[PDB]
Order: structure tokens, then C-alpha cells, then sequence
RNA sequence: GGAAGUCGGCAAAAU
RNA sequence: CCCACUGUCCCUAUCUACUAUCUA
RNA sequence: GCCAAGCGCGACGUUGCUUCGGCUCUUCCUAUCAUACCGAAGCAGAAUUCGGUAAGCGU
RNA sequence: AAUGCCGCGGAGCUAUCAUCUGCCGGAUAACGGCUGAACGCCUCUAAGCCAGAAUCCGUGCCAGAAAGCGACGAU
RNA sequence: AUGUGGAACGGGGUAUUGUAAGCAGCUGCUGAGAUUAAGCCUUUGUUCCCAAGAUUUG
């Protein structure tokens, strides 16, 4: 668990997206965040400082796994070309034309199993299964449609809102085939995905994340 | 808030009834004053997309009414020109009921979200459904 | 840089030109001019509107996968674009001659 | 921090390198500063320096001297409460007078029992107008005796009188 | 009390000059005899009211700045009473409040009298009379301002203790090594001197152990300092860390330290007690060699356990052009096979067709 | 009201914007020019990549309105020497070229047609007969004068303007010694100086001209104005067919929008594209000058690479850049 | 904020004339001069 | 946007 | 008081006739 | 009242006790609310307080 | 059909309802100093000299003396 | 005061409106027709016009 803050915001997941094979950082902001990300994963996986839709919300807008990545239909042709050029050839990049362009805020996906929003389109689910090569389950996290924003998913563990029931948490953990912990990050910030991004071997949390929250994340992720 | 915001066409002045887009149960939002207004003579303060102003819950639940408390405008009826050159106008004037720190009071947002507003407020982008 | 197609006239829409409109269904309508923007406003069906491409199409009158950059591929695509347009122009001229006949 | 923290800072780090010299230079040049001040300044602040410097010389001269021996129709004046043709304002009316004893030399706030005689006018005496030189009787049980008002209540705002004793 | 946040308290002479100068600079100061009697009366009343408002505002700010002894925490109130004679401070605050009430009453009486003013001289005399009475009242309350200023300086310099959280109180014989252990454990560096009662006032330092925040509070050797230490230890949810000089190198015998600990046991009751055998090389018994600086960490961990049981790209950019002036190029960070192709641009749209979207 | 620095608000006493200040001379810099004369044609809108570090649109594209000024090459017809005096600058003497085109000769006459065309006749005669007087005058300028201004006139015939009188003016020759300026003027006698040689599309210049009149208001309009910091985006060549074709766009086209510039015509010579608006309506002459004081912030220093230039029909709601692609999309017409 | 006549701002303008200006403009004039 | 104008829905549009 | 409405207002802009202007 | 340098007063000190009324507008003054720069203060930092220059610019 | 009514409507006008641009030098005040007497020491001051405010004076910008002027062309 | 001269029209480009009259069996001729400088652009198109009156000036 590494503590970093993009600009003056503790929601690192909004401004950046983390996968098990590549990393994305915002463009036009401060290079310190990109340097911090490269200091921990630059020598392991490629890091691309790009933007989607001309905004710094690429972290909550782009969702994908180590196999493939998805970008909203609002992404520019030049932006898509830059992403493909920067990303490795084995990392497939596909555009999704969905009514909810916030792929990262609607769907949380791991390397093997993915949970999508209840109102996801059939074509989008088919594209996600074809690209990410993962099983897609249409469910909800803590009773909220924004499963991708209210829940953090990884290969070794998952984080959900602490208000969820024990039976609901157990059912979600069994469905995800991984341990699940119902807690909060960044000192009570209920958006776990926005407040923290976890890869297969490393995790990045906001500068306002408490020591107890960091220890809980380390225990859950076994990193 | 976080980051700068460009000059924008102002179309939501004071004394405006404005739709509530969150799931908190509020229906109508009433503009009282606009934050960050200059000392301009005989000029009514106005709001635009991504701007946070003092708003009152007119229609909603009893507990959220009668509180002069901030609200961020997410949709604007009047057409504006973004710096990329395209012109945008939305059907209605939607807003989100927000604490003065800048954190979404509700848990879900209905309707499209302006890209400048999602960029400006990271919490809004986190709780946004679609940003087009 | 994408030159989009207007919803109503189906003509080319260039940056700066026209107006952009977003629906509550998150569907986006681009209008090539104020006339076509207004024509959407009272909800005239393009296919009934005489001068729209949709009318001229349905009346007998007429890549989401990114690709790695390659100089040879771009040159081949640019060279083939002119030939394709020339072939399309010839086919349209023959179709116009057939329609006149 | 805790308690005298720059006193901890002065102890463990030291003082400013040239503070002792700068404070010495400031003291040495103060005489030129004050003389310059006495000539350039003007207005209220100059008059304050004038009064302050005159006082300082007076005490300084004494301290040296102590050194060597060691070696409409209404009443417009304050009053005390047909015949009442005029109007006596309640605010202008006063009921307690500060009477200073002559032999004792102590000022006591005694109630105004009544007005003996006003030399300005018998009508003012009848109306009980408190003016300069007016004779007024006040209770002296805690010390009734008469007293002459040696002040102007309409201007001073207080009924300051001296006991007739 | 410990919050400080109180503005400096000026002297009586300085306060009077500040009040008069503020009234003169703010209110108008041009009133000729040509104006009407009502205008003259209004001008005098405005000046008197402005002076009264300025005096009342400063007095109210001074009164509000000083915290109430009753509303403070029992530990804070006891320390303030032991250190600054809280009874005297309360008397001074009451005297200032009474003086402020008298000033307001005098101003109200003068305003009423001047409301029926007669001429310019009467208004001028009335205006002077009110100002002099206010100045006399301000000058009379002289020693109270000095006492309040000293209390404010002491309160601002005082530490902001937090007895609510987990804390470790180190008290005992003077220079028994408890201060040295506290200085080593916490970030704060408490001064140690050969003279007795070197740490006259309490020193509080935060420490981290087992993902927990512990407030290490040192106490004077056991007098005003001893009384303050006893008062702080009386009302504080903390673990006692009494240190006994095993080698008697601190000038206090082992029997004397034991007797002092037994006497102070009434304050140490209902708390985790630690008996630190100091200078071992030279109530849980823990041996900590003060001379050898050995066992301090173990003692701190034992006390904490007992208390718990009881309860680069950036560098390149800065070197090249610095932030905000250096243009980061994403073309270099591309996986294109041909370096020339990666560095060269391509036509996005040509002849009305998007070449990128059609290739 | 407005600023008091612009009153008295009265009509400008000149149709052509006169330079009131030239950049300070430097002997270290070699001999060059500082000002140029052009004609306003109109503006279009362009899409340009934003390489603005620290900005929120860094590495993005924006749409900018950019004024197009036709600047046909200017002909140097003479030189003027200025001597510093305790009463200011004074024109010591003037030397003209032997042969002057009818465009600049038309300036000296109100009625050139009715005139006997007698301008510079004896001057040309004495120039051809004896060159000692010309040598004496040029030696006088290089020896005594400290400021040198070359008389240059615009080739108004190439511009699609009915006016045939050339706007003669002076360009201060900043750089080198006084002798160097004199030698430069003599070599450039009767020749043409090109805007490509003067400005180079990435510097920060000022444009000066007379605003358009709004009639009578409760006088308002037709005043001399000076716009500062107007950035050149492209100095396009008239002969080249790629002038309006960028590198990201191809699509061989000309800067003149399809349907022609409104009330001006078609641009055929070298043109200059300046960001933002400039004073004066179409077909009015504008003057360009260099930066008097050096100030290149990031906006004034960053390089610019255009991506797409609009050439739609500004007359009406134009919707096609060129008639070629218009015919490709639109069905074949009856003609 | 300080105005454009701020003495320090004029000093910093003078400092930056020889840092991000001057030389790159002089040779820029030279290039179109030899043209 | 909708009375925020003015002491004020005065006049208009709404019906 | 609620709802609706509108250039009363933010903040004015455009058009038309007459007036206004000059000539005998 | 007590002193009281001094020239019977007697300064500074000391004892008591307590019809008018307001919108717009134009400029102007500084006796400065903000902006700029300094000085001092237990002024760590931050946020202040007091005091100078200062009417350029707002209010 | 007094411009009967309705939709669109160029051109023009227009909109912080649209878009561009808004500059540099010294001299000072407060104040901080340097050298330095007066006054064998000392002293930012007396003679002298630096640093220094959104202040001042210029530059830049607008007007051009309609009784200020120069160079030049023709006659 | 005879010329890449000017003006009248005309053609072309470009624009606005929305498929004209008329013919045939809503469809086709028909994105045709109409308007297009009155402060749009262009013209190897047609015709016409001008190589003057008056005034003042060393």
C-alpha cells in the first residue's frame, strides 16, 4: 500500500486507473503523480499519461483488466490511436458505445470475474466478455447501481461499503470467488474504488487514508 | 473543488427554480445566491454548469428543506460554447445537493452529467452515471 | 478530429459549425445548421422532409478497434481513398443517368 | 509548542548574529531619530509628541531633583425634582450629587434632598434648577446640610458641589 | 485555555490612545457653528456613540478571549489554578466586566444628556465630559490589563494536552531518567539539566506504537511544579511510569523513591503502574539502564501493552524546464516499431474523410 | 463613459493607420525591417493543437477565430534620412528610386487620369544624367542621419480592390550601422520586400488600423487604434497550392473560402493569419509592426501547428469546404 | 496583486529578457534577414 | 431566468 | 399565499412608420 | 484636596466617586475598509492585532 | 388583403447570449542600510551613497498647435 | 480624358426557401423551380459610354 494524492485530491481512483498489466495517468496535470506511479510500477508494467474525452476523469471512465481495456465512445480518434500506440499490442483496446459512458464507475472488473451495473446493455456485456475474457455478473453493491464506484475489486480480495449486510457480503464474496471486506477508505470515504486502486501485487491509496484503513487493505490484499 | 474552470455562458440567475438530479428525494431547488460573485452594480448573480451556489430544497423531504446549503449545477438549458468550439444545451437545469466540502450528499445521480462538472468535482464524477 | 454526420440533414458537420444536443437517454444529436436544428425541434421526420439525405435514400433517389500506426498503411489508405471516391462518383453518375432515363 | 520555546531555541541555537550590534546602533541613533521626529511631524501626532515630551522632561527634571536631595417653553438647564408652565426634562433632572467635604476632603455621593436657593433666579430656585453657585441641601446622616454647587451641571454632566462646612 | 487564539492585550495607555485615535480617524471631525443645533447635537452624539462602541467591542473581545475556568476540563482547570491563580484571574475578569458595564452606562447617560443639547459649547463640553469619564474608567482598570496579558502569554505558551486518548504519564524523582526516556520515545526533546526541577512545566509528546497514538506526558520531579504534576496526574486517563533509581545516581535513594511512590499511589490508583529501575547497568517492574540507554524501548512497549489491556519523470521535468514550463511529449512513450514513424505525424482527416477512422 | 485616455473621441485624420512608434534600434542586430502593410480580407475559424504547459487543455485542440490579411510583396521606392535635433527627429533629405510604378505615382495625384503624369519626370531625368547628386545625398544620410526609413508602397493591383492608389508609407530600418541601412536601401531600390522575409509566423506582433464607423451615436467609430500582441499563425504563400492545407488535413485547397471572401474577393497573394479580431472592416488597409518591447510569455512563445482550416461559405450558412467534396457528398446536379 | 509597474516585476522582467528572450529573438530576426 | 425591477405585477403577454 | 404568464429587470438588441433634418 | 519647577497663584504628578431623508449621478478630501510595501508584539507556522507610507484602484 | 396568418430566412446590425487584446524604465515615501563628521567615541545625515510602496515622473496608447515645423514631387 | 476603364444586363460560382409550372401514371421528369447585391465573389459573354463643361490657382 502506497500513499499518494493527485494534485490536492485524495480520490486517486478518479484521476487514474490501475490494472494488472498496465497503468494510466491523467494528462495536463502534475507530473508528480505519474512519477510516483512509475516509481512503484514503471519498471513492472507500462504507464501511459493520456486523457479520455478531454478530462482528468479517465480513472472512473475507463474500465478493464490485464487482458483487455474498454474506453467510452466519447474518446477521440487521436486519443484512441495514442492509447493503442502506448499500450502493448497484447493489451487489446476496444471502444464501448453504452448509455452510461462511465465504465469505471458502473462496472468493476477483475482478471477472472467481473461485476457490472444492473442496467448494462446486452451488447456491452457481450463486448466485455469478448474483450476482458471474464465472467460478467449483473448485480449491485450495497444496493447502489454504481457498483464500479462503490466497490473495489482485485484478484486477491475485494472491498465494499461497510453498510452492507453480512449475508450480502458473504454472497458477494462467494460470487466473486475471492475474500471481501466491508469497510471504508480515505477516512470514511464510501467510494472505495474512487479512493483506492489495487493491482494484483500493489495498491495505491489516497494521502488521507488512515493507518487502520491501510492495514486493513494490506491484510485483505495480502500484499 | 479542484482545477480551473473556463468562462461560461451564464443562464441560471437568482430567483430560479431548478431540478434536483440526486436520489436524496428532493424535487426542486431554489437559487438564493451565487458563490464567488464580483462587485458588479445592478447585476443579478447567475449560475452555470459546474458552479456551486446556495440553494434551498423547495419540494422534497421535510428534513432537507429550509436549509440554505450549497448545490452544484450539472445541467444547463441555455446553450454555451465550449472552448473546443461545439455548442451544448440540455433539456433542463439539473443540480446536485452538495455539502460545502464538495462531497455528494446523495448516492446516485439521474440524467447526463456535464464533462466540465465531472472534471471539476471528482466526487461528482465518481457518483455520475453517464458523462456526455 | 472527426467530421460528424448531422442527425437531420445527414450532411458533414465540421468543428465550430452547427449545434450539439444531448438527450436524457444519453443519445447525442448533431445538427449541421440552425435550420436542421429547428427541424428536429418540432420533430419533422427527415425521411418525410424533402431535402434530407434520409428522404433521398428511402425514396429511390440514391472502426472501434484501434490500429497500430504504420506509414505504409497510411500511404496506402490515402492513395486508395481517392480511387474509392472516384469509383463512387462514377457509380452515382450512372445511377443519375439511369434515373433520368 | 510548549512554554518558552524560543527560549529553548535561543538556548540550543543562539541569537541573531547581529542583533546585539543592531540594538546598540538603534539605541545610539535614537537621539538623532527623536530630534528629527520633533521637527518633521505635524498635526495631532505632533501635538501628542509635544505633550508627551513636555511631560517626560517634567518627570525627568523631578527625578533628578529627587536624586540630589538624596545625595418652545422648557427648562434648558439641569434641575432637581400653572406653576409648571415650562417643561423639565427627566434626563436633564438629577437626583444624586457628588458633595466633597471641605475639612475631610472626601467626595461622597449623597441624595439631593432639595434646592435651598438659586442666586441666578428665584424662579430657578422655585423650579429647583441646579446651576453654579446654587445652594442645595443634601443628607449628611451617613457623613442634612446645605452645599454650594461650584460646577456647571449643564456642561460637566455631574452635580459636583462642595459642602458648606 | 490551551486553545490560545487570543489577540495581544495592550497596555492601559496604549488602549486609550488606540480607542481615541480610532474614533478620531473614523468619525467626521468638521462641525462649524453654521450648522443647525440638531446637526451639532447629532455630530456630538455620533462621536460619543462611536467611542462607546469601540470601547465596548474591545472589552467584549478581551472578555470572550479568556476561557471560562468552569467550562474547561478538570485537568486544565487544575493546572491553570496551580500555575496562574485562577481565583485572581476570575476576579480580574469580573472587574473588567464591571468596568465595561459602567462604561456603557456612562455612555448611555451622556448620550441622553446630549440629546437635549443647547449650543456648540454645551455639546463640546458634553462630548469632552463623556470622553474623559471613559478615559478615567479605562485608566482605573490598569493592573487588570497587565494581569490578563500575562495570563494570555502563559496560556498561549501552555501545551495542548489530550487526556482523552491513550497516554503515559512519567512522574517520579527528579532526573531519574524518565525525562530522558520520554525524550527518546517521543519526538519532543525535553531539556535535562543537573539542577533539580529542570522540567518546570509538563511536556507532552505524541508517539506511534502498534498502529496507535500514545501521548507521553512528562511531569516535574517529585512546590508549584510538583503541585502541577500532581494535579495533572490526578485527572488523566493514563498509565503511570514511575522511575526508581536502582543505582541511586539521580541523588534519590531507592527507599526514598519507594516511599514517594507509595505516597503518590493514591493518584496512581486505577491505572497501569510501571516501576522503572533506572541506571540498572550503572506495578510492573521493568529494568531500564539509564546510563547504557538499554531497555527503554522494551519498557515503552510493555507500558503500551498494559495500557491497551487496561483500556524519475518529475526529476527530469524539473531539471529540464521545471513544472509548468516543460512540455511532456507522449510521442516518445510509444510502442511503435519504427522510431521515425512514431515521431512523425499522420493525417487525421483528408478529402472529407477521416483517414485515421478509415485505415 | 469609457476610458479617458482615448478622448477626445473624434474621427481619425487618416485612412491608413500610421505607426507612432518603432522598435528601438540596435547596432548589434544586422539590418532589417520592422513594419509591413496589408489589407484585411476577413477571418475564418481554425482548429489548433494546444501545447500550453500548465494549462487544463494541454495536448488538446481548440477552435480559434483568425483574421486573414492579404499582404502582397511591397516595393521599396525610396529612403528617408532622419537627423536627431534638440527639437526632435527631422527629415534631413529624401532619395527616391529612378522608376516608380503607376501604383505609387497615383498617390501624388487626386485625379491621376486628368493629370499630365508629370510626377518624378525631371527627377528621373537627373537620376539618369548625373548620379553624383544621388551619391552626395546617400553619403549625407549615412554620415549625418541616425534613423533611416525606407519609402515602400503596396501592389494594390494584385489585390482584388477597385482602388488603384498605393498606400505609400515608411518602414524604419532597424539594425546595423547607419551606413549598413543606407547600403541595404540602395540594394533594395526598385525591388520588392516580402512579408515572408519580414515576419515568420511564430512571433508576437502588433496590428494598427482605423476602426469602422458606426455613424452618429449619443461621434462613435472610425478612430485610430493599436492592437498589441496579435500572434501570427501562418504566413501562407499565394503561389503554393498547399497554403490552406495543413499536415494533419491534406485536402489541397486555397485560403480563400469557397464562395469567396464577403465583400473582398479571392486572396491570391501571400496572406497572414492572425489570432483574434483586428480593427477595421474588410478591404481596409492595416499596418503591422514588430514588438516594441520584448515579452514572450508561454502564450507568445509556444510553437503552433495548425490541424484544420475552415473554408466554408462565409456568405450564408456554408456547409462545404470545397466544391470538390461538396459534389462527392451531394448527388449529381442536373448541370 | 501587484500591478504592472511593480518594481520587482520589472526587475524579474529584466532578468527573464536574457533567459527566455533576447538571443532566441535576435537570431530569429537574423534568419529572416539573410533570407 | 421569471417580478430578482420600483414604494408596487404600472403597461404588456397569459386567460 | 400558490400556480401560470410576460423586456418590469438582469440587459438590452433588431425592425417599421411617423417625427426629427435639409431644399423651394 | 495633597504636593507643587517656578512666577497669592502655581504646571506635570497625586488623593477621592462617578418639512427631513434617501435614490441616481459627477468629481474631490484622507481623518485608509480592501489591494501594495514596511515596523512592533510570546510574532513557531498559519490565521491575527496594533502602528506607518499610501487616495493608483476598487468599496 | 392598412406588411391578413404561419414556418424558414440570408445580408446587415447585434449579444460578458459570441470572440480577441490590455505594455516597459527610472525617482521616491514609510523603512532597512553604507561611508561619515558634527562631538578625538558614536551616529542611515549634516555633506555624500544604496536598497525600497498598487505612489510619482516618463515609455507605450489617443489627440496634433485648425496663426508650430521639416523633407520631397510637379509648376 | 481609352483602359487587366466604366456602366447596364447576362452566364458561372455561392447562398436562402423547399421540390415549380406543365405532363404522365402519391410517384417520375424535380434538391427542381424561384430569389441571389439592393453594402456576396467572378467574368476571353452581349450592348453602351467616355479622349468634358464650369470654377479657382504664380
Amino acid at each position: 500500500a502506497l500513499r499518494a494524492q493527485f494534485e490536492n485530491s485524495n480520490e486517486i481512483g478518479v484521476f487514474s486507473n490501475l490494472t494488472n498489466s498496465y497503468a494510466l495517468v491523467a494528462l495536463g496535470g502534475s507530473e508528480n503523480f505519474y512519477s510516483v506511479f512509475e516509481a512503484e510500477l514503471g519498471d513492472v508494467v507500462p504507464v501511459v499519461h493520456t486523457t479520455i474525452g478531454g478530462t482528468r476523469i479517465i480513472g472512473r471512465l475507463t474500465c478493464g483488466n490485464r487482458k483487455g481495456l474498454l474506453v467510452p465512445s466519447s474518446t477521440t480518434d487521436n486519443e484512441l490511436q495514442h492509447l493503442r500506440n502506448s499500450l502493448p499490442d497484447p493489451v487489446k483496446i476496444q471502444r464501448v458505445d453504452e448509455r452510461l459512458s462511465a465504465l469505471g464507475n458502473i462496472v468493476a472488473c477483475n482478471d477472472y470475474v467481473a461485476l457490472v451495473h444492473p442496467d448494462i446493455e446486452r451488447e456491452t456485456e457481450e463486448i466485455i466478455a469478448d474483450v476482458l475474457d471474464v465472467e460478467v455478473f449483473r448485480q449491485t453493491v450495497a444496493g447502489n447501481v454504481l457498483t464500479g464506484s462503490y466497490c473495489a475489486l482485485s484478484n486477491q480480495g475485494a472491498l465494499v461499503h461497510p453498510r452492507t449486510s453480512i449475508q450480502e457480503q458473504d454472497e458477494l464474496s462467494s460470487l466473486l470467488q475471492v475474500p471481501l471486506v466491508a469497510g471504508t477508505i480515505n477516512r470514511g470515504s464510501d467510494v472505495i474504488g474512487a479512493g483506492l486502486v489495487v493491482n494484483d501485487w500493489c495498491a495505491f491509496a489516497g494521502l488521507d487514508t488512515t493507518a487502520t484503513e491501510l492495514a486493513v487493505c494490506e491484510s485483505i490484499f495480502k500484499l | 473543488a479542484s482545477g480551473t474552470k473556463y468562462r461560461m455562458t451564464l443562464g441560471l440567475p437568482v430567483q430560479a427554480i431548478m431540478n434536483c438530479a440526486d436520489n436524496s428525494g428532493a424535487k426542486n431547488l431554489y437559487i438564493v445566491s451565487v458563490f464567488g460573485t464580483g462587485a458588479r452594480l445592478n447585476r443579478l448573480p447567475a449560475a452555470s454548469c459546474g458552479d456551486m451556489v446556495l440553494a434551498t430544497v423547495k419540494k422534497g423531504k421535510p428534513d432537507l428543506r429550509k436549509k440554505i446549503m450549497p448545490a452544484i449545477v450539472v445541467r444547463q438549458r441555455k446553450a454555451w460554447r465550449r472552448k473546443d468550439g461545439v455548442y451544448l444545451y440540455f433539456e433542463d437545469n439539473a443540480g446536485v445537493i452538495v455539502n460545502p466540502k464538495g462531497e455528494m450528499k446523495g448516492s446516485a445521480i439521474t440524467g447526463p452529467v456535464a464533462k466540465e462538472c465531472a472534471d471539476l468535482w471528482p466526487r461528482i464524477a465518481s457518483n455520475a452515471g453517464t458523462v456526455v | 478530429m472527426r467530421v460528424h454526420t448531422c442527425y437531420f440533414c445527414s450532411g458533414p458537420v465540421y468543428p465550430g459549425h452547427g449545434i450539439m444536443f444531448v438527450r436524457n437517454d444519453s443519445k447525442v444529436f448533431r445538427f449541421c445548421r440552425s435550420k436542421c436544428h429547428k427541424n428536429f425541434k418540432m420533430k419533422r421526420n427527415p425521411r418525410k422532409v424533402a431535402w434530407t439525405k434520409a428522404y433521398r435514400k428511402a425514396h429511390g433517389k440514391e472502426r472501434n478497434v484501434p490500429v497500430r500506426y504504420d506509414r505504409n498503411v497510411i500511404a496506402t489508405t490515402l492513395n486508395a481513398m481517392k480511387r474509392v471516391s472516384q469509383v463512387h462518383a462514377k457509380r452515382e453518375r450512372l445511377f443519375y443517368k439511369k434515373r433520368l432515363a | 509548542p510548549q512554554n518558552e520555546y524560543i527560549e529553548e531555541s535561543i538556548r540550543k541555537h543562539g541569537r541573531r548574529f547581529d542583533h546585539e550590534e543592531r540594538k546598540r546602533k538603534k539605541a545610539a541613533r535614537e537621539a538623532h531619530d527623536a530630534s528629527l521626529y520633533a521637527q518633521k511631524t505635524r498635526g495631532i501626532k505632533a501635538k501628542l509628541y509635544q505633550e508627551k515630551r513636555r511631560k517626560e522632561k517634567i518627570q525627568m527634571k523631578k527625578t533628578i531633583k529627587q536624586h540630589e536631595e538624596r545625595n418652545k417653553r422648557m427648562i434648558t438647564k439641569a434641575t432637581f425634582v400653572k406653576y409648571e408652565r415650562f417643561i423639565r426634562p427627566m434626563a436633564l433632572r438629577q437626583k444624586k450629587a457628588n458633595v466633597t467635604h471641605k475639612e475631610l476632603g472626601v467626595t461622597m455621593q449623597l441624595p439631593i434632598i432639595g434646592v435651598k436657593k438659586n442666586p441666578q433666579s428665584p424662579t430657578y430656585t422655585q423650579l429647583g434648577v441646579l446651576t453654579k453657585g446654587t445652594v442645595i441641601e443634601v443628607n449628611v446622616s451617613e457623613l442634612g446640610k446645605y452645599a454650594q454647587i461650584t460646577n456647571n451641571p449643564e456642561l460637566d454632566g455631574c452635580v459636583n458641589a462642595l459642602l458648606l462646612t | 485555555a490551551v486553545f490560545k487564539n487570543i489577540t495581544p492585550i495592550p497596555d492601559v495607555n496604549t488602549f486609550l490612545d488606540v480607542v481615541l485615535s480610532r474614533t478620531q480617524r473614523k468619525t467626521p471631525t468638521v462641525i462649524r457653528s453654521g450648522f443647525k443645533i440638531s446637526r451639532i447635537r447629532g455630530f456630538y452624539g455620533r462621536k460619543v456613540k462611536f467611542t462607546q462602541d469601540t470601547i465596548t467591542e474591545k472589552l467584549d473581545s478581551i472578555l470572550q478571549e479568556f476561557p471560562k475556568l468552569n467550562d474547561i476540563h478538570p485537568f486544565h482547570a487544575d493546572l491553570l489554578n496551580i500555575l496562574y491563580d485562577r481565583d485572581h484571574l476570575k476576579i480580574a475578569l469580573s472587574q473588567l466586566s464591571t468596568a465595561k458595564h459602567l462604561v456603557e452606562n456612562v455612555a448611555r447617560d451622556y448620550i441622553r444628556l446630549l440629546k437635549y443639547g443647547d449650543s456648540l459649547y454645551r455639546c463640546k463640553q458634553l462630548k469632552r465630559a463623556a470622553l474623559g469619564r471613559m478615559a478615567t474608567i479605562i485608566k482605573r482598570q490598569k493592573s487588570s490589563l497587565e494581569f490578563l496579558e500575562q495570563v494570555r502569554q502563559h496560556l498561549s505558551r501552555l501545551p495542548a494536552i489530550d487526556p482523552n486518548t491513550r497516554t503515559l504519564l512519567v512522574c517520579g524523582y527528579p532526573n531519574v531518567g524518565k525525562s530522558s526516556f520520554m525524550n527518546k520515545v517521543t519526538r519532543a526533546q525535553v531539556d535535562v539539566q543537573p539542577y533539580a526541577f529542570t522540567t518546570k512545566s509538563l511536556f507532552v509528546g505524541h508517539f506511534d506504537y502498534k498502529y496507535l497514538r500514545w501521548q507521553v506526558i512528562d511531569t516535574p520531579g517529585i512546590n508549584t511544579i510538583e503541585m502541577q504534576s500532581i494535579t495533572a496526574m490526578a485527572h488523566l486517563r493514563s498509565a503511570v511510569l514511575y522511575f526508581m533509581d536502582l543505582s541511586e545516581m539521580c541523588g534519590y535513594s531507592v527507599a526514598a523513591q519507594v516511599k514517594l511512590y507509595h505516597s503518590i499511589k493514591p493518584l496512581f490508583a486505577n491505572k497501569v503502574t510501571i516501576l522503572v529501575l533506572n541506571k540498572i547497568d550503572a506495578v510492573k517492574v521493568v529494568q531500564t539502564s539509564c546510563v547504557q540507554d538499554i531497555g527503554v524501548m522494551d519498557v515503552r512497549t510493555t507500558a503500551c501493552e498494559a495500557l491497551l489491556a487496561a483500556r524519475l519523470a518529475r526529476d527530469i521535468e524539473a531539471a529540464n524546464g521545471g513544472a509548468g514550463v516543460y512540455n511532456v511529449e507522449l510521442r516518445d512513450k510509444y510502442i511503435l516499431q519504427d522510431p521515425s514513424w512514431k515521431y512523425d505525424r499522420m493525417p487525421e482527416l483528408l478529402d472529407g474523410k477521416n483517414v485515421a477512422d478509415f485505415v | 463613459h469609457g476610458s479617458l485616455g482615448f478622448l477626445p473621441r473624434k474621427r481619425a485624420s487618416r485612412q491608413r493607420g500610421k505607426v507612432k512608434a518603432f522598435p528601438k534600434d540596435d547596432a548589434s542586430k544586422p539590418v532589417h525591417l520592422t513594419a509591413f502593410l496589408g489589407y484585411k480580407a476577413g477571418m475564418t475559424h481554425i482548429v489548433r493543437d494546444l501545447d500550453r504547459p500548465g494549462s487544463k487543455m494541454h495536448k488538446r485542440e481548440i477552435l480559434e477565430a483568425v483574421t486573414v490579411i492579404e499582404t502582397p510583396p511591397m516595393v521599396v521606392v525610396g529612403v528617408v534620412g532622419y537627423v536627431e535635433t534638440p527639437r526632435g527627429l527631422r527629415s534631413l533629405t529624401t532619395v527616391w528610386a529612378e522608376h516608380l510604378s503607376e501604383e505609387v505615382k497615383r498617390r501624388f495625384y487626386k485625379n491621376w487620369f486628368k493629370s499630365k503624369k508629370k510626377a518624378f519626370t525631371k527627377y528621373a531625368k537627373k537620376y539618369a544624367e548625373s548620379t553624383q547628386s544621388i551619391n552626395r545625398e546617400l553619403e549625407r544620410i549615412k554620415k549625418y542621419c541616425s534613423v533611416v526609413r525606407v519609402l515602400a508602397h503596396t501592389q494594390i493591383r494584385k489585390t482584388p480592390l477597385a482602388q488603384k492608389k498605393a498606400h505609400l508609407m515608411e518602414i524604419q530600418v532597424n539594425g546595423g550601422s547607419v551606413a549598413d541601412k543606407v547600403e541595404w536601401a540602395r540594394e533594395h531600390f526598385e525591388k520588392t520586400v516580402d512579408i515572408k522575409s519580414t515576419f515568420e509566423q511564430n512571433e508576437m506582433i502588433d496590428v494598427i488600423g482605423v476602426t469602422r464607423g458606426k455613424g452618429n451615436e449619443g461621434n462613435a467609430g472610425y478612430m485610430h487604434r493599436t492592437q498589441l500582441n496579435s500572434k501570427i499563425y501562418r504566413i501562407g504563400a499565394g503561389d503554393d497550392a498547399k497554403n490552406a492545407s495543413t499536415d494533419f488535413d491534406a485536402t489541397e485547397k486555397r485560403i480563400t473560402p469557397m464562395g469567396g471572401f464577403v465583400r473582398y474577393g479571392v486572396v491570391e497573394n501571400d496572406f497572414v493569419m492572425l489570432n483574434g479580431a483586428t480593427p477595421g472592416p474588410v478591404k481596409r488597409v492595416l499596418t503591422l509592426r514588430k514588438s516594441l518591447l520584448t515579452h514572450t510569455s508561454r502564450k507568445a512563445l509556444e510553437p503552433v501547428s495548425l490541424k484544420w482550416i475552415d473554408t466554408a461559405s462565409k456568405f450564408g450558412h456554408g456547409r462545404f469546404q470545397t466544391p470538390a467534396e461538396a459534389k462527392q457528398f451531394l448527388g449529381t446536379l442536373k448541370k | 496583486t501587484s500591478g504592472p509597474r511593480d518594481n520587482n516585476r520589472n526587475k524579474w522582467a529584466k532578468k527573464h529578457l536574457k533567459k527566455g528572450k533576447r538571443a532566441k529573438n535576435s537570431n530569429f530576426s537574423k534568419f529572416l534577414k539573410k533570407k
